[PDB]
């Protein structure tokens, strides 16, 4: 109940963030590598 | 609906297409009425392309194109066509007087009870009755099977319509 | 002078160097190797790496170099990332800024940017995606701006 | 003590399904809350009766077209002659669903205690289905202890190996 | 090579004395009163917008001076 | 008397206390009207001592956190087991340790990253081990990677049982206060228990595991025909052709013939020449000496049975005149306070730390250790880091027990506080050593300096010119010489080759060399001294001065982590006992620094590099110590300049990013210049000009932006001036010896 607002503070967001934009642009740069057109 | 008891979210009974069923709670922080507008758009637009995916047959093949049944790079084929951005265009003409607000969360356009624009109903046999209801289903599976061709463009690479009859790996 | 990539001599001369030079540690590993096939592999990110940099100009470094001019010649440069990029910061720019004007009128506005109303932050988080037609209707109506706010003296 | 055993009088069961008794004689009951264990002995039954029937009716001799079994363990053959088919990828695949999706949520109605921690609804049966006092327990410690016999009978299904590398049929076919 | 080296830190040593004596003219010099909304109290006034356009560009290009040299050099 | 008195149920284990950040503290669950709320939900996220001035809870809470702190050890161990499993190339590293370089962690194939993937051999790459734990583990005898594998999965296990520890002594098993202050069974049991049995038990390891695999890869047997470690122990016939004292079984050690067991345990010392490391024969011996001479030593403890000391009943029988009371409170004072513990602790634990740093660079335990130098280097190294700062945490720890938990009422005319009556005394004559050290060690090294400069190299302090020939450290090295035969009288070889007979060649790579000790090493001993009285000088000066200072006479009334008083006084800036911390972490990356430098630069010069033929002798930089530390240029030149060579040249090879490494740690070295010459005064409305910019646009944050304070603002220049300035010599010292060793 309680452990979902434990998951909505700062840092536990910014990590599940920043973990998935990081995701994005790792996952991203292994499909798509040397990506300096466009 | 769902047997073990996770059933009462910020879900409503009454609402279309309802058969009871948020085990990952998605009901809650996420604006039941917007997830289910979301739903209705993607059935309906899922809809289209896999009748897209369905009317690939030698019909209406007018003077531009030439290249029938492909499904991967014909997405390709028309970015290099061009007037792939002109549909853009056109979806956005439609969809200034679709919606009206056509801002994602912030001021949906909660007027009508139902998550349907304008009353597109020229025939109008049906109103918004318990047809609600059976509309969705033929959305929900007209997702499902529409992945089942892409996929089928995917891994397979066969042809979308080659499999059913004998066809199998 | 910028010549075009694809005929420049150093250039070539850099494909030589870095295929030759990643070969002289291909010539450690049998054919089946998993470090073998990793070099291949890289090989491969080596030709095509230099292949897709047909369009680019490098000069006389054979390293290829960019313009900014927005010449609409080299706009996939330059212009293309920029326009691409300033919709990404403005789409953070836009949730950030509609985020905080919903939680500075809520009960406890300091609880709310620890812990975030994941309810109210992904409604907005999606919510910013036409942020220039509804930043340009927000400043058309005196929303986006402010006035007599905090300030020194004088 | 309630316990039929040495000594521990009602630790904190003693209404569970155990006919012939509650067991527990090391301090998991003690600090453990004891609806997670029992989603777990539930959940682990289950597969493991899947696990031993697995074995047994492989071992009847039945393929579409792979190689001869000779084990039904020992991975390459088996396991890695059905992995680089990507076959066994969507078998894990579609538990990946089933866990996250339909027993997730249903391990969190193990968390707030209001879920008898079996119950995945699931009787398609008419005349013998009995969702109420006599036949639900008295058949849920059917499968309890059907459950825990697959659990140790699955433990000698897989290790009987090393004096034997054959299968559990040709063990039958020995002494 | 000393000629250059030797008139360009003498140039920042002069500007930061510009600057220095343009702080001891804000407080020990400048009266608000004959500068009555005055160029000086009106740059006194937009002094925020000053300071925040001034720590804007300088933080553009340390993003984009820092991040393109440690591009090339990673 | 002693008992265990546990409460059972204390607290309840919901998710309900996370949802408030900053429950913990009654001063900080105001919620964050500012951004000092968040930081300071850090910095006192761990001030046990400061939630509550209840013992009890403190304590419940320190010793449940400890199993918290071995969980992630156990996580990191178990880690470390299972890359050596996965990853690594150690089974291949078994076969030829001398040629193939070691390498666990196999780095990712992204953009260009995979150039980091260095070819060490053994047929697979990865970036290279530096930390040594191969030689760790050819020592503890694992054979193949199914016993890496296995003590990964117990390291998960024990790390599960650290977690379900922690978590059942904080919340449904937790002990009082009675349990905690029996300080005769923690020594009783920690001497005895933890030590006594763990080095007894390792012997236990060491004889049936390591002393067979050991001596069979001496023999040079490939790791296929060795047999298992548990193949050992079922029949004794695998063991008495390998030492035939296992024959008689355990008879002649219950009739005190311990003659017989010299196959197994000897004292010999020296060096094994096949393997480059320590005899484990002397190291089974030297567990079982530190077996039974621990386990006696754990029984001086009265704790049930009226049979051995009480720690009170020791400390008021040396009531000495000098001091006056004696030891009367210490007891009182040690286990009430966990922030004297704590310094005594640390202290001792650092200084440990570097003891160890010593004793693996001269003594070399671990099989082919000192054949790969970087594994040779850091192990040094790092040893001495942690070496380090776990003694500034004394100089923290003592001094936080003068603020906080010192009480003159206990502690009136003991020991203790009779040094506070005369710290003008202590701190001044810290003083004058410092000054007079300083003088003596830095000043010969300016006087060589300009007399090379000068051109007038007869008037340096050279070898040629005005020798200072360090008299007692070649003495007492020459003793150590003489050791095996006349002393040390069953010995055969030295204590070590840093000290006596000809070197150790395996491989064509020296192991250890006799350290010379001329006229330049002696002036960077007194570097040592130097930078050793500093710290010792802030850190005394930090706890002497924590309380009551003669400039300020309330600072057990301000605090501990006080920034200041004012202005006034002239201003007293950075005056708390915190801030002598602040200032013992800089000169120990000062100190410490210097003793690596010393290190790697003396010992390429001296000790490491290989041999030719004909016994020839080439070291890694070529004997150019003596002639090129005495001075500063020939320091800063033939050190920091030439030893960059390989750094700095690392671009396009696997060692580049070290070369990554190297830059942006100066970056993060210079990134702390901005916090430590600064202050929050200029920040805050710097800040504020920029929260114009966000009141314009509301975009105004409800949690309001201050700067940093003041100790905050320059604890995070502390500490990134030691990430960046450690990560410097990190990179710098990886990559100089991994292209080279
Ligand atoms: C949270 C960020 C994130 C996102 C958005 C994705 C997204 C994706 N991953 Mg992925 N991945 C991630 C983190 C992420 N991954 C991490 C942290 C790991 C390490 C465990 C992996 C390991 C991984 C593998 C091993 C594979 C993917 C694959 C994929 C793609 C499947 C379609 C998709 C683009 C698959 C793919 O398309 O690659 C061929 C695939 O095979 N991912
Ligand atoms: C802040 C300055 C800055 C800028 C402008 C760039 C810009 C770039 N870097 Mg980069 N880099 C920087 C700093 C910077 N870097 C620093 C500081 C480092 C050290 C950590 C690196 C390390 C680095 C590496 C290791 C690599 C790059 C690469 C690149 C190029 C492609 C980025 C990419 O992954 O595209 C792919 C990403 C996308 C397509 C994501 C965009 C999609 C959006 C988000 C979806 C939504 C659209 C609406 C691009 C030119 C890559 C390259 O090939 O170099 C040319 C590359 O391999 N950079
Ligand atoms: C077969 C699927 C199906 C069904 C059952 C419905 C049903 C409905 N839609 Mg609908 N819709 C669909 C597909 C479907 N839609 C698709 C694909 C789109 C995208 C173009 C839309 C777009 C749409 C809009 C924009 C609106 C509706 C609305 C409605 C509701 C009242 C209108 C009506 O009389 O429809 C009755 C529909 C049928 C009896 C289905 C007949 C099926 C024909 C014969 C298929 C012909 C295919 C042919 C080969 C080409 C009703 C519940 C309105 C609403 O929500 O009310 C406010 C509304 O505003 N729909
Ligand atoms: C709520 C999001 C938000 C928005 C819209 C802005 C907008 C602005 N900031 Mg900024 N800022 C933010 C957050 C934000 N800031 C945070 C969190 C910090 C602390 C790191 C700063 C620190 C900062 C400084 C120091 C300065 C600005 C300045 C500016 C202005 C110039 C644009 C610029 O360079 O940005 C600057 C951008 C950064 C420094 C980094 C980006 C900030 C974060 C990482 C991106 C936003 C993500 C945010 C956390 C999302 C929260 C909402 C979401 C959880 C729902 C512009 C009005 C400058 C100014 O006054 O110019 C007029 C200036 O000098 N900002
Ligand atoms: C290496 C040394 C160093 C660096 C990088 C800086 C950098 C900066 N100083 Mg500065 N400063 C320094 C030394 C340094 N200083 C010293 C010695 C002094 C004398 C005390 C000052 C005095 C000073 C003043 C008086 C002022 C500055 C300001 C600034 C900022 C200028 C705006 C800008 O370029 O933003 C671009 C940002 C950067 C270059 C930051 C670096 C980018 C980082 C490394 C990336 C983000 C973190 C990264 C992801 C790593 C994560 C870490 C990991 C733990 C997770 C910038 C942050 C001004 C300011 O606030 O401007 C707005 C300002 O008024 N400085
Ligand atoms: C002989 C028994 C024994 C042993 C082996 C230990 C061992 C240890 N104690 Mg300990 N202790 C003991 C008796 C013992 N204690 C007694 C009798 C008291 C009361 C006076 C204490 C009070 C005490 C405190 C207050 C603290 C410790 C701590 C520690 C750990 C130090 C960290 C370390 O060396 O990492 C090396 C790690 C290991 C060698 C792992 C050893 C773990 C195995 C499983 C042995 C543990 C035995 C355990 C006591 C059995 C519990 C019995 C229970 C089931 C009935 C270490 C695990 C400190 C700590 O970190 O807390 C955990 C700490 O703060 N002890
Ligand atoms: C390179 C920079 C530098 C230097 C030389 C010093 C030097 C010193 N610090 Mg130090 N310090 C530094 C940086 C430096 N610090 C930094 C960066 C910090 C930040 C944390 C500190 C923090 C610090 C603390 C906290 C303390 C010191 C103390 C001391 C003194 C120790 C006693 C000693 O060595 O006397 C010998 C002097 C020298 C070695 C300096 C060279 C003098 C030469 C050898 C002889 C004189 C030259 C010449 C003949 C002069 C006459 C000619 C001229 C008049 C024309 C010493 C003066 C301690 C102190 O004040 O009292 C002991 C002390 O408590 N320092
Ligand atoms: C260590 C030798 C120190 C002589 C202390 C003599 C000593 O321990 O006498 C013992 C004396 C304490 O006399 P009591 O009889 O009171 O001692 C019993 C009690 O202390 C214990 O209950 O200690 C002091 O008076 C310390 C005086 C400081 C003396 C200043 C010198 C200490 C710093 C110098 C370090 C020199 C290292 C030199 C290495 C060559
Ligand atoms: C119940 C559920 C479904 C059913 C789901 C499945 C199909 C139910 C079936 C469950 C079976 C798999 C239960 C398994 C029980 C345990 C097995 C039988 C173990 C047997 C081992 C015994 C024989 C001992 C074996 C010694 C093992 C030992 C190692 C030596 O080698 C010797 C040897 C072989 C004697 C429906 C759909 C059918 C109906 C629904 O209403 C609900
Ligand atoms: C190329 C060219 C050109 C252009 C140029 C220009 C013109 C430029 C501009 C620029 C400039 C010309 C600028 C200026 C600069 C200056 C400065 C540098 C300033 C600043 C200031 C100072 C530094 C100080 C300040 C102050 C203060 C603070 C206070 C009081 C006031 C004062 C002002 C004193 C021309 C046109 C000629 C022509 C052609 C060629
Ligand atoms: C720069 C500086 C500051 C300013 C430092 C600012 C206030 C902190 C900048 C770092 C914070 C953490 C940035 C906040 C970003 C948030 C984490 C949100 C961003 C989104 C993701 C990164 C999660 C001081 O407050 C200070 C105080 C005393 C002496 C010197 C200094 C000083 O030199």
């Amino acid at each position: 109940m309680n452990l979902k607002k434990y998951l909505s503070t700062a840092p536990v967001v910014a990590t599940l963030w920043l973990f998935l934009t990081a995701g994005i642009l790792i996952e991203l740069n292994r499909f798509f590598p040397d990506s300096l057109f466009y | 609906a769902l047997p073990f008891l996770s059933k009462p979210p910020n879900l409503s009974p009454d609402m279309p297409g309802y058969r009871g069923f948020d085990p990952l709670r998605f009901s809650d922080a996420f604006d039941v009425n917007w997830l289910q507008e979301g739903e209705i758009k993607n059935g309906r637009v899922a809809m289209l392309a896999c009748l897209h995916f369905f009317v690939t047959e030698f019909y209406q093949f007018p003077f531009f194109a030439g290249a029938p049944k492909l499904a991967g790079p014909a997405h390709d084929y028309f970015v290099k066509s061009g007037a792939m951005i002109q549909i853009l265009a056109f979806i956005g003409f439609l969809e200034f007087l679709l919606h009206r607000g056509k801002v994602l969360y912030s001021d949906m356009e909660w007027k009508g009870r139902k998550p349907g624009e304008l009353g597109f109903n020229p025939l109008n046999l049906p109103n918004d009755k318990a047809m609600r209801d059976r509309e969705v289903n033929n959305g929900r599976l007209a997702m499902l099977g529409f992945a089942g061709i892409i996929h089928g463009e995917f891994l397979n690479g066969k042809m979308p319509f080659e499999q059913i009859t004998n066809f199998q790996p | 002078v910028l010549t075009p990539c694809q005929q420049s001599e150093a250039f070539h001369k850099r494909e030589i160097n870095e295929v030759r030079t990643l070969e002289n540690r291909q010539a450690n590993y049998e054919a089946n190797s998993p470090s073998y096939l990793a070099l291949q592999s890289q090989i491969d990110q080596v030709h095509k790496r230099f292949d897709k940099y047909g369009t680019l100009l490098c000069g006389q470094d054979g390293l290829p170099h960019l313009i900014t001019d927005g010449d609409w010649r080299h706009a996939r440069e330059f212009t293309i990332p920029a326009l691409l990029f300033l919709y990404i910061t403005g789409w953070i720019g836009w949730v950030g800024r509609s985020y905080l004007k919903y939680t500075k009128e809520t009960k406890n506005p300091t609880e709310q940017e620890i812990i975030l109303d994941v309810p109210m932050a992904l409604k907005y988080m999606l919510s910013g995606f036409l942020w220039p037609l509804s930043a340009w209707q927000e400043y058309r109506s005196g929303q986006l701006l402010a006035k007599e706010d905090e300030i020194t003296v004088s | 003590p309630s316990m039929p055993f040495l000594k521990r009088p009602s630790k904190l069961d003693g209404s569970l399904p155990g006919g012939e008794g509650c067991f527990d004689p090391l301090g998991f009951t003690e600090v453990f809350s004891l609806e997670w264990l029992r989603e777990a002995e539930i959940k682990h039954c289950r597969v493991a009766m899947l696990a031993v029937l697995g074995v047994i009716a492989q071992e009847f001799g039945t393929f579409d077209f792979y190689n001869a079994k000779s084990k039904l363990q020992l991975s390459p053959d088996l396991h890695n002659q059905f992995v680089q088919n990507g076959a066994l990828q969507q078998i894990l695949l579609f538990v990946c669903a089933w866990e996250f999706i339909v027993g997730l949520p249903a391990l969190i109605e193990s968390v707030n205690g209001n879920r008898e921690p079996g119950y995945f609804g699931f009787d398609p049966l008419k005349l013998g289905g009995t969702v109420g006092s006599a036949q639900w327990k008295r058949m849920q410690a059917g499968e309890l202890r059907n459950g825990r016999l697959a659990m140790i009978a699955f433990g000698g299904f897989f290790h009987q190996q090393l004096l034997t590398k054959q299968g559990i049929i040709e063990q039958l076919a020995h002494f | 090579s000393a000629l250059y080296t030797h008139h360009q830190y003498i140039a920042g040593l002069l500007i930061v004395g510009a600057f220095a004596h343009g702080a001891i003219f804000f407080i020990r010099d400048y009266d608000p009163e004959q500068n009555q909304d005055n160029v000086l109290a009106r740059m006194l006034a937009h002094k925020e917008a000053v300071i925040s356009h001034l720590s804007w560009v300088s933080l553009f290009l340390g993003f984009h001076t820092l991040g393109l040299y440690v591009h090339n050099d990673v | 008397q002693v008992k265990v008195v546990v409460d059972r149920d204390v607290v309840p284990t919901s998710f309900e206390k996370w949802a408030k950040p900053g429950h913990f503290s009654r001063s900080l669950a105001k919620g964050p009207k500012t951004t000092t709320w968040i930081w300071n939900l850090h910095a006192d996220a761990h001030d046990f001592d400061s939630h509550t001035s209840s013992l009890e809870e403190v304590s419940r809470k320190i010793f449940s956190a400890h199993f918290g702190q071995l969980a992630i050890i156990f996580i990191w161990l178990s880690g470390m087991y299972f890359h050596g499993a996965r990853f690594s190339n150690y089974v291949a590293w078994l076969s030829n340790p001398t040629g193939i370089k070691p390498s666990a962690q196999v780095v990712w194939p992204i953009v260009g990253q995979q150039i980091l993937n260095a070819d060490v051999g053994g047929g697979m790459q990865g970036i290279q081990i530096t930390s040594g734990l191969f030689q760790l583990w050819r020592a503890s005898g694992i054979v193949n990677e199914l016993q890496l594998y296995v003590t990964a999965l117990g390291g998960l296990g024990m790390a599960g049982l650290m977690i379900f520890a922690g978590w059942f002594h904080y919340h449904k098993a937790a002990p009082k206060l009675e349990w905690f202050q029996n300080v005769e069974s923690m020594l009783n049991h920690h001497l005895a228990g933890l030590l006594g049995l763990g080095s007894l038990s390792w012997a236990g390891h060491q004889i049936h595991v390591s002393l067979p695999i050991n001596k069979l890869l001496d023999a040079g047997v490939a790791p296929s025909s060795i047999p298992l470690p548990h193949e050992f122990i079922l029949n004794r016939n695998l063991m008495a052709e390998l030492y035939p004292s296992f024959q008689q079984g355990l008879v002649p050690f219950f009739t005190l013939n311990w003659k017989q067991y010299s196959d197994i345990l000897t004292f010999k010392g020296g060096l094994s020449p096949v393997t480059g490391g320590l005899w484990l024969t002397d190291v089974a011996h030297h567990h079982l000496a530190i077996a039974v001479l621990f386990l006696v030593a754990g029984h001086m403890y009265r704790t049930n049975w009226g049979i051995g000391h009480s720690i009170k009943q020791i400390l008021e029988a040396h009531k000495g005149p000098l001091t006056g009371e004696g030891h009367k409170g210490l007891y009182e004072i040690l286990t009430t306070s966990w922030h004297a513990n704590l310094a005594i602790n640390l202290a001792m634990l650092g200084s440990l730390s570097i003891i160890v740093a010593h004793h693996m660079y001269a003594m070399p335990p671990y099989p082919y250790l000192a054949t790969d130098y970087p594994t040779q280097l850091s192990l040094f190294t790092h040893h001495m880091w942690i070496g380090g700062f776990c003694i500034v945490g004394a100089g923290a720890h003592a001094a936080i027990y003068m603020v906080r938990d010192y009480s003159p009422t206990v502690n009136f005319n003991n020991v203790l506080d009779r040094m506070i009556r005369h710290r003008d005394a202590i701190i001044s004559h810290l003083n004058w050593v410092c000054i007079f050290l300083g003088m003596h060690s830095f000043g010969l090294y300016i006087h060589n300096d300009t007399m090379r400069a000068l051109g007038r190299a007869q008037d340096m302090f050279s070898d040629t010119a005005i020798q200072l020939q360090p008299v007692f450290a070649q003495w007492i090295q020459q003793i150590h010489t003489l050791a095996p035969g006349n002393t040390a009288v069953n010995a055969l070889a030295t204590a070590s080759y840093a000290f006596g007979a000809d070197t150790v060649t395996v491989g064509s790579k020296i192991a250890m060399m006799p350290i010379k000790l001329g006229t330049a090493d002696f002036m960077v001993h007194h570097i040592h001294a130097f930078t050793i009285h500093v710290t010792t000088l802030i850190l005394l000066k930090g706890v002497l001065y924590a309380r009551n200072s003669r400039l300020i006479p309330d600072k057990a009334n301000l605090g501990f982590r006080f920034p200041c008083d004012g202005p006034g006084r002239g201003g007293t800036c950075q005056v708390s006992a915190w801030d002598h911390v602040f200032l013992g972490l800089f000169w120990m990356y000062n100190a410490l620094s210097i003793v690596i430098f010393h290190f790697s630069w003396k010992m390429q010069s001296d000790v490491w590099g290989t041999v030719t033929s004909n016994g020839a002798i080439s070291h890694i930089t070529g004997g150019n110590f003596a002639q090129s530390a005495i001075t500063i240029n020939g320091w800063l030149r033939d050190f920091l300049w030439a030893q960059a060579s390989q750094v700095i040249q690392s671009y396009g090879s696997s060692l580049s990013a070290y070369g990554l490494m190297f830059l942006g740690a100066h970056f993060v070295w210079a990134f702390s210049l901005m916090f430590l010459f600064s202050g929050r005064g200029y920040w805050q409305e710097l800040i504020e000009s920029i929260v114009w910019a966000h009141n314009k646009l509301k975009v105004a944050p409800a949690i309001a932006p201050r700067a940093l304070s003041i100790t905050q603002g320059r604890a995070v220049g502390v500490a990134h001036y030691l990430l960046g300035g450690i990560a410097t010599t990190w990179a710098f010292f990886l990559a100089r010896i991994i292209a080279v060793g």
